[PDB]
This record gives structure tokens, C-alpha cells and sequence, in this order.
């Protein structure tokens, strides 16, 4: 489950600039005036019409591209995945909707993007009820106080080892939340197959990071140092979303923001491994500047 | 077992929407006897390969009837108080009919789809299209005395000549709005506060038995003053087009038609129609 | 358990159009571009023949994009455009009465309406696929007939 | 003769019968291109012939498609509509045809003596929809 | 266009009538037909059809049927009848095992499958993909990683 | 008001624009313009009709309508037949100037 | 109110003959017509427009 | 490098004033992709001796178009609420 | 408006429905319909009366009433006696179409 909607933009129609659209129209204008064209014909009110036309399909090649963005799930915006998710049986649910406890403070809330898009991405992995590698995952995302699942099997067959990980705070998920997946997997599994539900199937070791960054002689070091965790505090929450590994370079590249000339790392000697079974947790960070 | 199920299912809702006239308690038991019983066919019709060209028109005969059964229940129920309905608790029960019957109608539509909405009212592009050719009046051998013509610009104009109306009088009142303000020791001051109503009044007479000019095997008609009436119920200004001084007269809305048709025939047909039209100048920009 | 299409919110790419709000922009993009050298906004001026083409042919291209955006959405496509949604989900349009006639007037090949494809494309998920759980071994065991 | 006037032997038969009858014969050219009908009009010049070359097509109920009518009878119904409603002295050209759709050839037309397929046929003494 | 103009038109208006509209293709309906997508944006559609495994070495006839039949594959993952069609570019449909062909009540492991794959187009390599290309079609614990092959 | 010429694209303003403003009225039929159906003249409907004395007064009454809509800076005076050759009638469109 | 064209009938003329005005009357016709704007604006002889009510 | 810069600069503002019909967030990235990118030509054109009778009518063809691009953005933006515009924060960005 | 035919049950809409709409007016007597007493014509009262010149104008005045009630899409023009055989008079019901 990897977001595709954060890449450079695909152009279904080419998006030419204003000049080569304009010279293409003059080549259409010389051929249409063939036999009767004169240099006195291309006067000032004639050329300004062609400068309008070169400006309007600059706004039509931008319209075809902006329409083709919002059709593909790559770069589709809000109130439009409901038209796509209806084609994939994905409806947004209510996360404490507008119940007026008091009538003027209305508190309305729906499912946001970039996780509704994941549920449209997990649409075809919910058709097969004979349990492939992702149907045990995509049916286990029905709960709220968890994060996504990984599936494996070391022992004898029809013994499923699924790793129910959870993002709510310091590590360990509650065992009462653990019992909800067997209520979520009754008519979704195979009947002879039988799962065991392990919450931390390999173990949790405590991690930190300590970075002595440098910033440029220039803008203020208050909002730029804190902007390094804007790409880091959402990155650690996305590691057990796939249950996969952190690297030394994950502790470098998630701290490069606009205004960084060098970074520094001490907390790992070498990078650690987190397999489809193995996962971990980071306790507390301290990122300051060296200058 | 849908051959036993839905036909019995409509039988409960026949008791539901009719034994609820002046009571509430007799509605709940056939409604409970339907929602858990139309489900016996909405789960049965989950897997059918389209069994027959018959046997599913029967499903269309039934689901149209169960669709009529929702309308009978939900209108008889809606005649009651909400508080008397809340104590019974079938506000949260009749919505299950919107769940189970819609799941049954989706199940029938998967097995046997609906017929296409065929089209028999497809017209050509003529029956709403005006005949833009000018009439035989505009090509006649008589110079036109005055011409009425509206703002839609495609409607047929009216031509005044000896074939149609042929007025011989032309009143043209034209006031000018000077308002008097009485001053105490002197003459009253006059101020130009507008333009006032300018009117044109067309007298005349139509004799609808005098034959058209040159004996065209066609007489002046009885229709030929009612055409002035039809052109006046358009709620629309008219351009006057004379041919002597200024030709571009302004926009002139038509206000009054009053004919005096006498010397009648046997079927009420007159042979004189003395009219007087009366215009007012529409003040456009 | 499917959601109806009549309760969906309206999408982003479908726009109401106006001839005036395209043409008054083309006036408001050309009048400033002439810097007062052109000032005859009478319709008989042959730029207003052409600005009523660049606002009319653009409105056709603005409508083709709205026509193509409805053709790729399940809640708005119709005609041969649900055939492309149907061919991707292995759903074909039915035949109530067959195609070939035996008489001299040609009997039309009666297909189901596009309001029933939206039933069938949306029910292409909750469908008997494989007998995984206890509720699917029995529903896949409905090949025989004399049985409860 | 609807359809049987692209042949010259009947268009000469309708020619010589016209001055016996004191009528005008509404013949029609072939439904090919313009110079196939301009050169077909050069075989005449006999004062009694009114040729309308684009065989216009009409909508059909049974076919549910576009037909092919020779468009010589449509000019006859237009002349009978002209001389009874507008008089025989009125020119029966600029008037409406009913029971009609597009033509078998898209025949363009402008104003200002261009190379149009309207001015090409009219200068060859050929009428056209 | 020049046809939308009135009959009175100059050659300038007829020329500017053919230039100032400046029509464009609308390649928007082509985004969801895999047989009509362009080759540069085909894996965008392979993402939304959730094509689990992909190779940038196949022909486009072997790339577009993996997107067109991505529904029929993902509808029936536990079956054999889509395990037959998941190995489409490797052209192979030869033989498959079942319980009663082995007489002593199945293998210890309750019959993990040892299917038969018969490829003839590519001989070098082509082994290391089939234990992981068939992984999504395989359930997590209904089979074991035992596999059989043929070249 | 400054407009451009129909042919040759040259911006001409004073009175040559006045004459081509009239000839865009007289030679456009009704409904030929895009999104402007009440523009033009019925003179194309008067094409190839017999020149009677009621045809003359129907052209005066229709030029005055069509110039009264989209040409307010022209007061129409008269329309007169001045010659007749085979088919080609020719009309002296005379009118005073206003605005 | 479905109408059938000829080979020269045009959209802004047709919905002016049907409705009586053109303010908000062409794009409402193009809204409830699948694939109408994709077809060329000088229409062919056999395409059908269903003109909606309340343009 | 103004032959590459301004013609690409109008291409961002074509996305700015049109992908903002019923949304706000898609306006900010082409506007940020223009202000720090039209500056790449406003600093480039600080020192030119009037290089050609051509090559600068192209600049007049471009700066008329970018002048039309301000009118398209600032009218599409002005259709929104001020409070929805203040939370986005492009009142202090469109002035650049 | 699309209705069905009286005989043979076929749904016919455009103008064959228009003609059978008129002949349900002319041949139903008044009060014969159920819960609709002011429906139909007095033409059955005009059956087997002598054809005078006041009988003609009383049929024109009564067809115009009965079609004016329940047929607004027909403007009646005239009713004319066109032939007389023994008893069988026959009337050319001519009228323009509206609506």
C-alpha cells in the first residue's frame, strides 16, 4: 500500500507553452489564406485574436490535464473519489458526524483522502473470500484503533500468523482490540483455515534519533528545524502501516527540508532490519542544530 | 422458492396498508411478516442464471406490485401523529422495507433486466420551426401603408394595405411632461420631468367580401382582423414601418383593438369591420 | 449491501457552462489587449463574428470534456460508455428477446436499459466467486434443485 | 420523370413534348459530382427545361435510415405550391421544400461571387437545393 | 469553423474561422480502457486495478490483458481457474496435482501443491519469478512453499 | 468607434466602418450567427421574388427593422429601385447619419 | 421532447426554435445528451437530441 | 534564459486560475511555481541592450498573456469565502 | 401525449390518438360516463332530426362546445354537409391543430 498521488504529474495530452502554440496557429493561418495572403493582412487586430487563441487552448490543454488527473486515482481530489469509490464499492464512513449536542457548534466530519484512496486500492483484494495474502489484510482494516496488517506462515499449514500492529501511542495494542479481528474474520476466511492473532509477533526494541543539523546563514531556525519533523513524525506512523523497515538513510532523508546543507546521525551504528514479521517503535526524539 | 415467496410476500402488505385506517397495532404484524419474509426471496434470488423468458416477468409483475405496496403503507402511516407512531415504533421498521424490497428489486433486475425506454415521440426539426419565407401579402401588387413587426424577428409581420386593413385616419397624440409648481406671489414654475405618453390611433374599416386586388380568386377574409389580435397577445412591442417621412419609427406596443362588425350574414359573418387600433410608444433605451 | 448512486455528491470536473461567461471573458481579454485601438463593440464588427466562434467552439470543447468525464464515472455514464465499464468488470448487457428475426420486419435485438447495468456493475462485487467460508460452500452448492 | 431523366433520351423526350404541351419539364441531373451535371446541362438550351441536380434524401419509417430521392418531383410540388399561394408570376426558387433532409452532396454557398458550388451550378443554368 | 460562419464572409473570416477555435483531442475516455491507454500511462491503470505483480519486460499484449483481466483474477484468488490465467505471459498450461493421484492419503503437510509449468519462449532464468509471482494467488497458510517446474 | 475591416484586416473607424456595419446587417440571414438568432435581415428571403410595388415597400419595411435593431447611428430615409437588368435589381440605400 | 436533425440543422438554432431564447439553453441541452458535443457541430442527418425541460 | 522562462511561466498560471473552480489546495502549488519562477526572468531581464526587433515582441506577446493570467486567478479566487481563503493563506501570496 | 387505441390495444401517440380523442367526444352522450356527467356531445340528440340549415348551425355550435371542453389541442374551423343519401348525412369535420 504505497501512495501514487505524490509523484510528478502525468500529462495525458501534452502541455505546450504559449509560444509554440501561437506559431502553430500562424502555420494554420498561412495555409488557410493560401493564394490570397498578404503581409498587410496580419495587422494589429488580427494578431491579437491569434494571441487570444494561443491563450485559450493553453487553458484547454490545462483543462484536459486537470480533468485527467481527477479521473485517475493518482491525483484525485475530494468529493470525487466518491464517484470513483462507487465504482469500487467504497463509501466514506462517519467519524463522529454532525450530532448537535448544542445546535450552533456543528461538528461534521467524514473520512479524509489518502486513506479512502487506499480503500479503493484495496477494493479488488476484498473480492476473493478464499483468503489471498491481502484479503486477510484488507478485511482487518475495518477497525479504527489499529494500523494495517502483515501476513506470514512459518508453521504447519492452515495456521495463519498475522501481525496486528496498532498506532495509538506507546507501542503495545490492547488485547480487547485484538479480539475484534476474529469478529471481523468469520465469513471472510476459509473455513478449514485457522489463524492465530499475534499483536507483536517478533518483539519491540526502543529506538531514538539524535541529529545535529546545520542550517544556512539566513532565515530563522525556529520553523525550519520544526519542519524536519513534518516529514518525520508522519513517516514513523507510516512504517508499521506497511510493517516494513527503517534505514540509516530513513533517518537522513526524512530530515532534509528547504534550507539544509548538512546533517548528522549517531543513534544507529548500522541500519536495523524490520521484516514482514519484525516491527519496532521509536520512543523519543531530540533534533537540534550544531551551530 | 421465490415462486412461493414474493407472491405470498405481497399478501402480507395487502393487510399492512389497509388494516391501518383508524388504528396502529394491526400494522406491525404483517410488516414483521414481510421484512423477514421478502428477505427469503432477496437471499434466494442472489444466484440465478436468468432461468426463463417467463418466470421472471412474474417477478416483474410481483415487484411492481410490491412497489405499489410501499406506497399504500407509507401513505396510510403518514396520516397519523408522529408521537402515536413513535410509541408504536415503526419509523425504524418501515425503512427496512426500503432495504429489503430494494435488495429484492436489485435481485430481480440482475436476473431479468428492464426493457429499454423506447421512443415513439421523436419528431423532426420542423414542428417547432417557423416558416421564414415571407407571406403572399408582402409580394402583393400594393404598396404597404404601415407594417407591424415584433421583437422576436422571426414571427410573421402584419402588412397594412388594401388587401388587409387599409386605415384612412391617423391620430398621433404626443404629450410632453411639464409639471407645474405653484409659487405664491408669481407664475407657477414649469419643469420638464419627462416625455409623457405618445400614442398612435389607427381608424379604418375592413370589408371582408371585397375581393383582393386584380381579382385573385380570393377575398378579404374574416381572419384578417383576428390576425391583429393574435399579434397583440404576444405581450411584445412592435416596430412601425411607414414609407413617407421617417421610416424607422420606434417600438410601439399595441394597447386596444375595438371592431364594430355589422351588416351580418346568416352565419354571423359581417361584411364591414370598422376598427380602431391604439398604440403607445414603448420607451426603449 | 451497495450504496445508491442518487446520494453521491457532485464531482469536481463537471461544470455548468455559460456562453456569456466565456464570451464576456473574451471581450475582457481582447479589449484590454488592444489598448484602446479597437473600440467598436457593435456586433457588426467582424471580431464579434469571431469572438462568438471562440466562445461557441470553446463551449463545445468545454462540453466534450464534461461528456468524457461523465463517460468514465459509473453514476453518470450511459450508452456505449457503460460497455467500457462493463468490459472491465466482466459484465455484459443482457438479451431479453433474441437478435435474429424469422419474419420480414427485423426484430430489434432487445438489450436491457442502462439503468439496469448500474444495477449489475455494482453487484459485480457481492457475487459468488469462491467457496471460502461456511456461507459460500452452501451457496456454491446450489447446482442441484430437489434440495433444501 | 423522377429518376428517369438522367438519361438523355427521356430528357429529350420531355424536351420535345414540352412545346407540344406548353409546359416546362423538370428534369434532374445525375447524382455524381458537379461537372458531371454541368456537362449534362450542356446538351440542352431549349427554354423548357428546369434541372435540379442534387438528389435530396428523405427520412424513412421502415428503413430507419436515409433514403435517396431524385429531387425532381420535389420541385414540382414546390411549383404547385408557388402558383396557387403566391401566383404563377412569382419566382419559385427561394421557397421551402417539405418532406426533406440533407442532400446527397454538401453544396456550399457564400456571398461575393466565390468558387462556390452554388454559383457554379447557377451560372450553368442549373438549380440546386 | 468556416461552416459556422454566415454565408457572407471574407477569406480572412474563413481563415480565422479555421484557426481561432483550434480543436483538440479529448483523451479522457481512453484512460480506463486498457486496450486504448497509451503505453506511457498504462501502469497508472495497473495501480487502480491492483495488479499485484508487474514486469517491465513483457509485450504490451501481455501487459494489457493483465489489466483487463485483473478483475477476473482478483475475484477468484483461491481458485485454480485463475491460477491458470495468472501465468499468462509465461505461456504454460500443462498439468496440476490433486489429492487422489497420490494413494497414501496425501503428503505430510495435507497436500501442498506441486504444479507443472511448461515454458518454451524463455529458457535462461525464468525460474526465480514463479515462486513469488504465484504468491498472491496462493493463500497465506493453505499451501506450503513446495513447488515443481519444467523447462 | 474603431473597428477592423472584414477583408484585409485593417482597422478603419469613421465612416467606412459605418458602411460595413450596414452590410453585415443586410447580408446575414436570421439565425446564421452563433448564439445571436435575432440578428440579420430577411433580405435573403426577398432574394428571387418578383419586383412588384409591394416588394419595394416590404424591403423598406424590413431594412428599417433590421437596421433599427443593430444600427442605432443610422436613420433610414428611403430605399429606391434605380435600375433593372436581368434579375439584378439595385437599390439606393439612402439614410441620414445620427449618433 | 426528442427531435431529429437534418444534415444542416445546428444546435443553437434548434434549442432557440424549441425554447424561445438562448440564455442557459445550449449547455443544458449539451448536459443531458451523451456524446452530442463530440459530434461535429454541422450535424449529420440522423442524430437525436432529447431537449430537457427548464433550461 | 527568458526564452525558456516566461513561456513556461504562463504555463503554471494556466493551471492556477483553472484548477481552482471548486477547491482551494490546487491553486497554491502553481502559484508558488510561478512567483519564484517569473523572478527567474525579472532578474534575467535586468540587463539587456534591446537585443532584437523580434525576441521582445515575444516578450510583449508573453506579458500580455501573463497580464491575462492575473485576471483569471484573481477572479476565480475572489469567488471564495475570505475565511476559507485565510486558512489557505494566499491573500499574502497573490500580492507577490 | 401517448395513449392507447380503443380497439386492438396498441399504444398510438401523435395524431391517430388525436382523431380518436375527437371521436370519444362526438359519440359519447352526456351522462353516459361514470362520475363525469359533463362529458360528451349532444350529437346523439341531433341523431334523426331533419337536416335543415338550422340543424347545421346547431351541430357546429355543439361540436365547438364539446370539443372546447375536453379537447383544447384542436381549434375547430367548420362543419359542412358534403353528401346526403337516405338518412346518412356526412360531415367534414375540419379544424386546425394547436397545442
Amino acid at each position: 500500500i504505497i501512495d501514487l498521488s505524490q509523484l510528478p504529474e502525468p500529462e495525458v495530452i501534452e502541455n505546450l507553452d504559449f509560444e509554440t502554440i501561437y506559431q502553430e496557429l500562424l502555420g494554420d493561418f498561412r495555409e488557410a489564406m493560401a493564394g490570397e495572403w498578404t503581409a498587410e493582412v496580419e495587422s494589429d487586430p488580427v494578431l491579437k485574436l491569434l494571441q487570444l487563441a494561443a491563450y485559450r487552448e493553453l487553458l484547454l490543454r490545462a483543462r484536459i490535464n486537470d480533468a485527467a488527473r481527477a479521473v485517475m486515482l493518482a491525483y484525485a481530489s475530494g468529493a470525487d473519489l466518491d464517484q470513483i469509490g462507487a465504482g469500487f464499492n467504497v463509501q466514506r464512513l462517519l467519524i463522529r458526524p454532525a450530532q448537535p449536542e448544542a445546535v450552533p457548534p456543528v461538528e461534521a466530519q467524514y473520512e479524509s483522502d489518502k486513506s479512502l484512496r487506499n480503500r479503493i486500492q484495496l477494493a479488488f483484494e476484498q473480492l476473493s473470500v478464499a483468503g489471498p495474502r491481502n484479503a486477510y489484510i484488507a478485511h482487518a482494516l475495518g477497525a479504527d484503533g489499529r494500523v494495517a496488517d502483515a501476513s506470514a506462515t512459518s508453521p504447519a499449514p492452515c495456521e495463519v500468523l498475522i501481525s496486528v500492529l496498532g498506532v495509538e501511542g506507546n507501542g503495545q495494542a490492547p488485547e480487547a482490540v485484538l479480539q475484534a479481528v476474529r469478529l471481523a474474520l468469520n465469513a471472510e476466511d476459509v473455513r478449514p483455515v485457522a489463524d492465530r492473532v499475534t499483536v507483536r509477533s517478533a518483539g519491540i526494541v526502543p529506538y531514538q534519533v539524535k541529529a545535529q543539523l546545520y542550517l544556512f546563514p539566513g532565515p530563522e531556525a525556529e520553523l525550519i528545524r520544526a519542519a524536519a519533523e513534518a516529514s518525520l513524525r508522519d513517516y514513523i506512523s507510516a512504517q508499521r502501516r506497511l510493517g516494513r523497515d527503517i534505514r540509516r538513510s530513513a533517518l537522513f532523508a526524512t530530515l532534509h527540508v528547504e534550507g539544509v546543507q548538512r546533517v548528522e546521525l549517531q543513534e544507529p551504528a548500522a541500519d536495523v532490519v524490520l521484516d514482514e514479521t519484525q516491527a519496532a517503535y521509536c520512543t523519543g526524539y531530540a533534533i537540534t542544530l550544531g551551530g | 422458492a421465490y415462486l412461493e415467496q414474493l407472491q405470498a410476500g405481497l399478501r402480507y402488505l395487502g393487510r399492512a396498508g389497509e388494516s391501518g385506517r383508524k388504528s396502529l397495532d394491526k400494522v406491525v404484524a404483517p410488516v414483521n411478516g414481510a421484512i423477514s419474509e421478502i428477505r427469503g426471496a432477496a437471499a434466494e434470488l442472489e444466484n440465478l442464471p436468468g432461468v426463463s423468458p417467463e418466470m421472471a416477468a412474474r417477478l416483474q409483475r410481483a415487484m411492481r406490485g410490491i412497489g405499489q405496496a410501499q406506497g399504500k403503507v407509507n401513505r396510510v402511516v403518514s396520516t397519523y401523529d408522529r408521537a402515536s407512531r413513535a410509541l408504536l415504533g415503526i419509523d425504524e421498521r418501515l425503512d427496512a422495507l426500503k432495504v429489503q424490497v430494494n435488495s429484492a428489486a436489485q435481485a430481480v433486475g440482475k436476473v431479468a433486466g428492464d426493457i429499454s425506454p423506447t421512443l415513439a415521440g421523436v419528431l423532426p426539426s420542423w414542428l417547432l420551426a417557423p416558416s421564414a419565407t415571407p407571406p403572399s401579402e408582402a409580394a402583393a401588387s400594393l404598396p404597404h401603408l404601415l407594417v407591424l413587426q415584433p421583437l422576436t424577428a422571426n414571427a410573421q409581420p402584419f402588412y397594412f394595405n388594401l388587401n388587409t386593413a387599409a386605415f384612412d385616419a391617423l391620430q398621433r397624440n404626443s404629450a410632453y411632461n411639464w409639471s407645474g409648481q405653484v409659487r405664491l406671489g408669481r407664475r407657477p414654475a414649469l419643469q420638464s420631468v419627462g416625455m409623457g405618453e405618445e400614442s398612435i390611433l389607427l381608424k379604418g374599416a375592413v370589408f371582408p367580401l371585397r375581393r383582393q386586388v386584380g381579382n385573385q380568386e380570393k377575398v378579404v377574409g374574416l381572419e384578417q382582423l383576428e390576425a391583429l389580435r393574435r399579434l397583440a397577445e404576444r405581450r411584445e412591442p412592435l416596430i412601425l414601418s411607414s414609407g413617407y417621412g421617417e421610416v424607422q419609427m420606434g417600438l410601439w406596443c399595441l394597447v386596444r383593438i375595438s371592431e364594430n362588425q355589422s351588416a351580418l350574414l346568416g352565419n354571423g359573418a359581417p361584411r364591414k369591420q370598422t376598427f380602431d387600433l391604439e398604440f403607445k410608444r414603448y420607451g426603449d433605451d | 449491501m451497495i450504496i445508491d448512486l442518487s446520494q453521491l455528491p457532485e464531482p469536481e470536473v463537471i461544470e455548468n457552462l455559460d456562453f456569456e461567461t466565456i464570451y464576456q471573458e473574451l471581450l475582457g481579454d481582447f479589449r484590454e489587449a488592444m489598448a484602446g485601438e479597437w473600440t467598436a463593440e457593435v456586433e457588426s464588427d467582424p471580431v464579434l463574428k469571431l469572438l462568438q466562434l471562440a466562445a461557441y467552439r470553446e463551449l463545445l470543447l468545454r462540453a466534450r470534456i464534461n461528456d468524457a468525464a461523465r463517460a468514465v464515472m459509473l453514476a453518470y455514464a450511459s450508452g456505449a460508455d457503460l460497455d467500457q465499464i462493463g468490459a472491465g468488470f466482466n459484465v455484459q448487457r443482457l438479451l431479453i428477446r433474441p437478435a435474429q428475426p424469422e419474419a420480414v420486419p427485423p426484430v430489434e435485438a432487445q438489450y436491457e436499459s442502462d439503468k439496469s447495468l448500474r444495477n449489475r456493475i455494482q453487484l459485480a462485487f457481492e457475487q459468488l466467486s469462491v467457496a471460502g467460508p461456511r456461507n459460500a460452500y452452501i451457496a456454491h452448492a446450489l447446482g442441484a434443485d430437489g434440495r433444501v | 420523370a423522377p429518376g428517369h431523366s438522367a438519361q438523355q433520351a427521356v430528357a429529350t423526350a420531355m424536351d420535345g413534348l414540352a412545346e407540344k404541351l406548353r409546359a416546362i419539364a423538370i428534369l434532374d441531373g445525375p447524382n455524381s459530382t458537379d461537372e458531371a451535371a454541368v456537362a449534362y446541362a450542356k446538351n440542352f438550351g431549349s427554354k423548357r427545361l428546369f434541372m435540379v441536380d442534387p438528389g435530396v434524401q428523405v427520412w424513412d419509417s421502415a428503413t430507419n435510415a436515409a433514403r435517396n430521392a431524385p429531387a425532381s418531383a420535389y420541385a414540382a410540388g414546390l411549383f404547385a405550391w408557388t402558383d396557387a399561394e403566391y401566383g404563377f408570376w412569382s419566382s419559385p426558387s427561394n421557397k421551402e421544400i417539405k418532406g426533406v433532409t440533407g442532400t446527397s452532396r454538401p453544396v456550399e454557398f457564400l456571398d461575393g461571387d466565390e468558387t462556390c458550388r452554388a454559383n457554379l451550378l447557377n451560372n450553368a443554368n442549373i438549380a440546386t437545393i | 469553423s468556416s461552416r459556422l460562419l454566415p454565408p457572407n464572409r471574407s477569406s480572412l473570416e474563413r481563415s480565422l474561422g479555421d484557426v481561432l477555435p483550434a480543436e483538440l483531442p479529448v483523451p479522457l475516455r481512453e484512460l480506463h480502457d486498457p486496450a486504448r491507454c497509451e503505453a506511457a500511462l498504462l501502469p497508472y491503470l495497473a495501480w487502480t486495478r491492483s495488479v499485484d505483480r508487474w514486469d517491465p519486460d513483457w509485450s504490451d499484449e501481455a501487459k494489457r490483458n493483465a489489466v483487463a483481466t485483473s478483475f477476473v483474477l482478483h475475484q477468484r484468488k483461491g481458485t485454480l481457474t485463475a491460477l491458470r490465467q495468472v501465468v499468462e505471459p509465461i505461456g504454460a498450461l500443462s498439468e496440476v496435482t490433486e489429492w487422489w493421484q497420490r494413494s497414501p492419503t496425501g503428503v505430510p503437510g495435507t497436500f501442498e501443491i506441486t504444479v507443472d509449468v511448461s515454458d518454451r519462449g524463455i529458457d535462461e532464468g525464468t525460474v526465480l519469478e514463479l515462486e513469488r509471482l504465484l504468491d498472491d494467488v496462493r493463500p497465506v497458510s493453505r499451501h506450503l512453499t513446495r513447488l515443481d517446474l519444467r523447462i | 468607434m474603431i473597428g477592423m475591416d472584414r477583408r484585409s484586416g485593417l482597422p478603419l473607424s469613421g465612416l467606412a466602418h459605418l458602411k460595413q456595419s450596414v452590410e453585415d446587417i443586410l447580408t446575414t440571414p436570421l439565425g446564421s450567427r452563433r448564439m445571436r438568432p435575432e440578428y440579420g435581415s430577411k433580405l435573403r428571403r426577398m432574394v428571387d421574388m418578383p419586383v412588384s410595388e409591394g416588394w419595394k415597400s416590404a424591403v423598406q419595411a424590413e431594412v428599417a427593422r433590421s437596421l433599427g435593431r443593430w444600427e442605432p447611428r443610422i436613420g433610414l430615409s428611403a430605399v429606391r429601385v434605380v435600375a433593372v437588368v436581368d434579375g439584378r435589381v439595385d437599390l439606393l440605400l439612402s439614410g441620414v447619419f445620427e449618433g | 421532447t426528442t427531435c431529429r436533425t437534418a444534415d444542416g440543422d445546428m444546435l443553437d438554432s434548434l434549442c432557440y426554435h424549441v425554447y424561445g431564447h438562448l440564455l442557459g439553453c445550449v449547455e443544458a441541452t449539451l448536459d443531458a445528451n451523451p456524446g452530442l458535443a463530440d459530434e461535429q457541430q454541422p450535424f449529420r442527418a440522423g442524430l437525436l437530441i432529447s431537449f430537457p425541460d427548464m433550461p
